[PDB]
RNA sequence: UUGACCUCAAAUCAGGUAGGAGUACCCGCUGAACUUAAGCAUAUCAAUAAGCGGAGGAAAAGAAACCAACCGGGAUUGCCUUAGUAACGGCGAGUGAAGCGGCAAAAGCUCAAAUUUGAAAUCUGGUACCUUCGGUGCCCGAGUUGUAAUUUGGAGAGGGCAACUUUGGGGCCGUUCCUUGUCUAUGUUCCUUGGAACAGGACGUCAUAGAGGGUGAGAAUCCCGUGUGGCGAGGAGUGCGGUUCUUUGUAAAGUGCCUUCGAAGAGUCGAGUUGUUUGGGAAUGCAGCUCUAAGUGGGUGGUAAAUUCCAUCUAAAGCUAAAUAUUGGCGAGAGACCGAUAGCGAACAAGUACAGUGAUGGAAAGAUGAAAAGAACUUUGAAAAGAGAGUGAAAAAGUACGUGAAAUUGUUGAAAGGGAAGGGCAUUUGAUCAGACAUGGUGUUUUGUAUU
RNA sequence: CGAAUUUGGGUAUAGGGGCGAAAGACUAAUCGAACCAUCUAGUAGCUGGUUCCUGCCGAAGUUUCCCUCAGGAUAGCAGAA
RNA sequence: UGGAGGUCAGUGACGAAGCCUAGACCGUAAGGUCGGGUCGAACGGCCUCUAGUGCAGAUCUUGGUGGUAGUAGCAAAUAUUCAAAUGAGAACUUUGAAGACUGAAGUGGGGAAAGGUUCCACGUCAACAGCAGUUGGACGUGGGUUAGUCGAUCCUAAGAGAUGGGGAAGCUCCGUUUCAAAGGCCUGAUUUUAUGCAGGCCACCAUCGAAAGGGAAUCCGGUUAAGAUUCCGGAACCUGGA
RNA sequence: UAUCUAGCGAAACCACAGCCAAGGGAACGGGCUUGGCAGAAUCAGCGGGGAAAGAAGACCCUGUUGAGCUUGACUCUAGUU
RNA sequence: AAACUUUCAACAACGGAUCUCUUGGUUCUCGCAUCGAUGAAGAACGCAGCGAAAUGCGAUACGUAAUGUGAAUUGCAGAAUUCCGUGAAUCAUCGAAUCUUUGAACGCACAUUGCGCCCCUUGGUAUUCCAGGGGGCAUGCCUGUUUGAGCGUCAUUU
């Protein structure tokens, strides 16, 4: 059972483990099938980025302190201070975080900014107009890096 | 060189397609382009195939051979043409099977349902 | 996973004059008491039954297949390995084989045919027209019946009508300089693929 | 050669009745024949000609109620869409596209509007 | 006396719903042992098999009583990683997560508890009508022990102060789209072999078609089909330029400043104990029992407990697509898979036959030939059949049918043999057989003189 | 061999259960725990088997420890690089 | 050795693969090549890839086949014989003549369970009837089972088992009258009328469980290839019904 | 009955087989060594031998393999108190 | 010398290996979401000119109707210039129907083709008896409707 100079491994297989073991056969097929999804998805809202404008953001643990990422959704804070309402943002592609805080000047203004540049570079058509498709790009992330 | 999702090239689906047939793919479209005396003469090409069909067997050993389709044998793919008959040893005449596709049909058995194709192809004669 | 185990065979053990491997029980069938389970067995399972979690796609890594890349591409301009391969360059000009990309452009297969006679790449067409064969063996009817040689690669910038062009044409591979793929250049693992240039794929490759 | 449905659907019902009467006779003196005789294949079309009258004649009753409980509700279950269970157990279209008064007041006031980015 | 109300009942009262099936995946409950530990009891197997209840195309989960401790993230799910790690374990054998990070997909919310009280504004059903997945009358009702409007913690409500937006269901052109139809390229030209050309050779054509299949042998061109495009039929579709069908009446919601307030779920949380479970270890979850709260309260902050803070969220109520699962169903495309003792048990009238009272058990069995042309006819025989004959490219294909091995058997014929046979070296005898002075002095005297 | 008799059909009792004038008897040729399927290809230090050729090298049954004594680990002996 | 990539523009219906061959050659060998025969559709060499890759054994698996061996044997139940006919064919089939046996708790005449068409007729003998076969419970094709009275049905028996209700996570378990709001027939009424409306008695509590228990009522004679207490001819009975 | 005949027609078993004596050998050989010898094909019997056949000894031991049964064995447990 | 084991450029057997074939399996991937009290899954019994099985179907029974295509089906037959057409077909579709006895299985029962009750008819010159045709009669619930019950209770005192 116990022989010669060898590291002690520690191989879990004394379940039927057989039973649960899964093959990634289908990644080429889920891909085929996802960008397949993105692209009919782009299709249906066709003006519209297929994203919504998500927030910058700082990660939390002291191991990722130096990093900042994309977040969730914007403030309430941050909405109000571009001059907007939560309601309109999420009607007009701008995420929107009420569980989020601002306890950070940096952070904050970041957030402010990426709002005005995401109004001064969006046209929203009135309910009632005609139309005029506007070359859709399919990222706001990729919009706003 | 086949390009749809939609089309197999499997030999397996497609001898199982062929011997179990529906008048969908009971053959080629049953239906199909005629011969060159129709063809070359005219043009305006194309009519549906029939019973009453004139043909000439264009190969084998009963080839150069003309006559009438006395039937249409789908189950047993093949067509009987009367004249074409194998000689028993007691005396009797049995028709010999022969396939379309070793035939060129040589005069038509016309009816509306035929120059409604031409109709629709938009034919002239 | 569950064939030769769909039985309920037990061993009747010793002191009946028979081996000890599992038997059908029951009575009045031909199969009752008739040996299951074993690999020996007619009937039974196969020893060490096939998995799908058998290693199938292996892994490489990226600098050694760009290596392998070019090696490939660097053995197409040599004429002796070309030769080696097979590949009917006896009548070609010179290795490597480059032309204007026109042919980057043209439209119709009759006109693709006529650029491989022109090129003097056409000897490598009759070879794979006269090198179709049965397949030997049980591939047969795996969707494998005929087995060909291979033609000429012939590599393009842009895609104007080439590769519809070509398509049709047997053996002849087509290519896009951004790819070139090394099961096409190495067919085999044997060095010297014959590639057709146009003009435009040559000036990209520095 | 076999009676027409498109015939009989201009025939009334006592003459479909008694169209009907004489094909059962027809086709119970050919069983009395067909025990003198080995094969007589007249037998299969004239119980397709009763089959046929038979069909025609439910299809007026059946149509002849079904404008008689025509733009009431219940309908007898048997002329009801037959589709399937779940399907028949499904909420309405009217049903399920309902909303209550404060989800139509934020609806129509903050749709999903239409938009794009341009640079 | 006569009407109610509450509770309870009854009717083949009027109209509905549930039950079973399948169950691959999914949500729960219940629940082993073999096994491993080289014994075995905890452990492991395994929170598995078996058992039971309940769904959908997904289910569950889900918009924090979360994670964190940071310069903070921000519903849920899944993948990569964290990680065979923290941790649990006769600390043995073994077991064993999560936060962060990258990504796929991302969507949000709504009830209870509020001050309509100048008007129950609310809803089912019955009848009536209509343009019937419903609208409008009217009526009986239900309902104030509360049905509508309004608010949901991200807020909100009351009151005082402004120059701000929207009045459309299914159509029809059309549009991932669902089910489908139809039209769209080129040799069967000539010689050889053969029964059959689909083989060999010569000469062509088309190719955005040289996939695949069929046809009497290996067929882009005999056909399809394939490839490109074209023209049509019906359908859950407001996504849009319009809608044969008004162009809505003293209303809907959003924002700024200032005052007052601002309900927020109980035999529940929480504590003890027990059992079980977990990596959760002075107790991870769950459950039984006992105890039983509160409002700057409560929960959480992975070592039990006072005291002081701090950081976070807001339970005991509820809905929600996607990414995720899928050995079942339906429909498709494939493979360095198997090739009839293989592959599913079953390639075939296979869960058929057969066995067992029953639960249940459960086979064997594919190939004439191109076509049946399935052997007409004559003679022997009671007949089966034989011998001819005939068909076939082949009866060395006759249905007891492609090929037709071996064992075993009748056994051209040869040989050997006094209680086995077979074997090794060697020769002899018998039988049988491969290999050799065929063109190279004359550069050639005969020999069908460049055939030497 | 007129009875604690023999016996048909119906009925009841079902597996650690039944039934037993008691033999561990009987419970469908199964009984000191039936039969069927599944867990389950249960585990086996034990028995048997383990499929081509040639070339080169070539052992051990000894040491220590082990509920070790028909087994392992370890060292030795051997091959290969 | 099976399959895969590449190549030999390899072999092949003018014959691939397979098989047989005390024919040849090569290799120490594993084996390779070839002559001859058989055969009919595919298959090889070389460079590589890959594996369900090599058999004499496993009381191995499945299948097939020997020696034993024309052997053991085909001897319980007293027993057969003669002739004819039918048939190629008779020890065994039919007919006659004998001889025997069951000897009325039968080798007789009926039934129950079970079987399921074996019944009966006609043709018929490949297989089955451990010899035989012209015969048959065999083979093929058909015919046949006639009820108010014979049974079931009805009744209850040991006992099964719903509801009411109570357990049980639950498949389900108990429970059978229990702690349940468990009930017809006469001129009531007797002309929007059949319950628009004062006409009594209750104290019923499911249902299933016997083809031998209890029960309404049928006999004789005749009839068929096979049915009969059923058909037919006579002669009766019982129950229900104005 | 056996026997012989006509029909019908198995099985067990079987590495190969089948004459001895001694020897030596896994210490009782059909085979090997040395001798004796040894002549086709066979039939009915027969029970000396084939350490005959029938069954992976049921006795005995070993296994860190069981099970039935019993108890002040170890560990629990329905019930009961 | 025969008769009696071995080898066959040898034939014939026995047997079914090998080879070649494959309308099957297996595995992978992709798309879809639809069983049943409007009675499902499943079972039994039947149904064809000539069927036993198998497929399909339900006494309208290898099938009716509607639709498309446009001459078959085919083992033998059999209505046929049924064929220039509201039209063949073991054809494809498939929306309208039929859909026996059952089964969650529903009047009660069920090893019975057992036994009832209500409504409308027809007949036997009959509301009650019998027969025939057609309709019906399960539980648990839910919402509503009528009829009630209970000194549970309110008005309300002949």
């Amino acid at each position: 059972a116990i022989s010669k100079n060898l590291p002690i491994l520690k191989n879990h297989f004394r379940k039927h483990w057989q039973e649960r073991v899964k093959v990634h056969f289908d990644q080429a097929g889920k891909k085929v099938s996802r960008r397949n999804a993105r692209a009919t998805r782009a299709a249906k809202i066709a003006p519209r980025p297929l994203d919504l404008l998500r927030p910058v953001v700082r990660a939390p643990t002291v191991k990722y302190n130096r990093k900042v990422r994309a977040g969730r959704g914007f403030t309430l804070a941050e909405v109000k201070a571009a001059g907007l309402t939560a309601a309109y943002a999420r009607t007009i592609g701008i995420a929107v975080d009420h569980r989020r805080q601002n306890r950070n000047q940096e952070i904050f203004d970041a957030n402010v900014q990426r709002l005005k540049e995401y109004q001064s570079k969006i046209i929203v058509f009135p309910r009632n107009g005609k139309a005029p498709e506007a070359e859709q790009v399919l990222s706001a992330a990729a919009t706003f890096p | 060189a086949k390009q749809s999702l939609d089309v197999s090239s499997d030999r397996r689906k497609a001898r199982k397609a062929y011997f179990t047939a529906p008048s969908s793919q009971r053959r080629v479209l049953l239906s199909a382009p005629l011969s060159k005396e129709l063809r070359a003469q005219y043009g305006i090409k194309a009519l549906p195939i029939r019973r009453d069909d004139e043909v000439l067997v264009v190969r084998g050993s009963k080839k150069g051979q003309e006559g009438k389709i006395s039937s249409v044998y789908r189950l047993k793919f093949a067509v009987q043409v009367d004249k074409v008959t194998k000689e028993k040893v007691n005396g009797a005449s049995v028709p010999i099977n022969l396939h379309p596709s070793k035939l060129v049909i040589t005069k038509l058995h016309l009816d509306k349902d035929r120059k409604a194709l031409i109709q629709r192809k938009g034919g002239k004669l | 996973e569950k064939a030769g185990h769909q039985t309920s065979a037990e061993s009747w053990g010793t002191g009946r004059a028979v081996a000890r491997i599992p038997r059908v029980g029951g009575g009045g069938t031909g199969r009752s008491g008739q040996g299951a389970f074993g690999n020996m067995c007619r009937g039974g399972r196969m020893f060490a039954p096939t998995k799908t979690w058998r290693k199938w796609n292996v892994k490489v890594n990226h600098n050694e297949k760009r290596y392998a890349t070019a090696s490939a591409i660097a053995a197409t301009a040599v004429a002796s390995l070309v030769l080696a391969r097979g590949h009917r360059v006896e009548k070609i000009p010179e290795i490597p084989l480059v032309v204007s990309t026109d042919l980057e452009s043209i439209q119709k297969t009759k006109e693709a045919v006529a650029a491989l006679k022109a090129v003097g790449a056409h000897s490598d067409l009759l070879k794979v027209l006269k090198s179709k064969k049965l397949r030997a063996g049980k591939g047969k009817y795996r969707n494998r019946r005929w087995t060909q040689r291979r033609g000429p690669l012939v590599v393009y910038a842009e895609d104007n009508g080439i590769v519809k062009a070509l398509r049709n044409v047997p053996g002849v591979e087509t290519a896009n300089v951004a790819s070139l793929n090394l099961l096409q250049l190495a067919p085999g693992a044997h060095l010297g693929r014959f590639v057709i240039w146009t003009e435009a794929a040559f000036t990209k490759l520095d | 050669a076999g009676v027409k449905a498109y015939e009989l659907r201009t025939k009334s019902k006592e003459q479909l009745a008694s169209q009907l009467v004489d094909l059962k006779k027809e086709l119970a003196e050919l069983k009395v024949q067909k025990l003198s005789r080995p094969s007589l294949p007249k037998i299969k079309t004239v119980r397709k000609s009763i089959a046929c009258v038979l069909t025609v004649i439910n299809e007026q009753q059946r149509e002849a109620v079904r404008q008689l409980y025509k733009g009431k509700k219940y309908q007898p279950k048997d002329l009801r869409a037959k589709k399937t269970r779940a399907l028949r157990r499904a909420l309405t279209k009217f049903e399920a596209s309902q909303v209550t008064e404060k989800q139509r007041k934020k609806q129509i006031a903050f749709p999903q509007r239409k938009y794009a980015i341009k640079a």
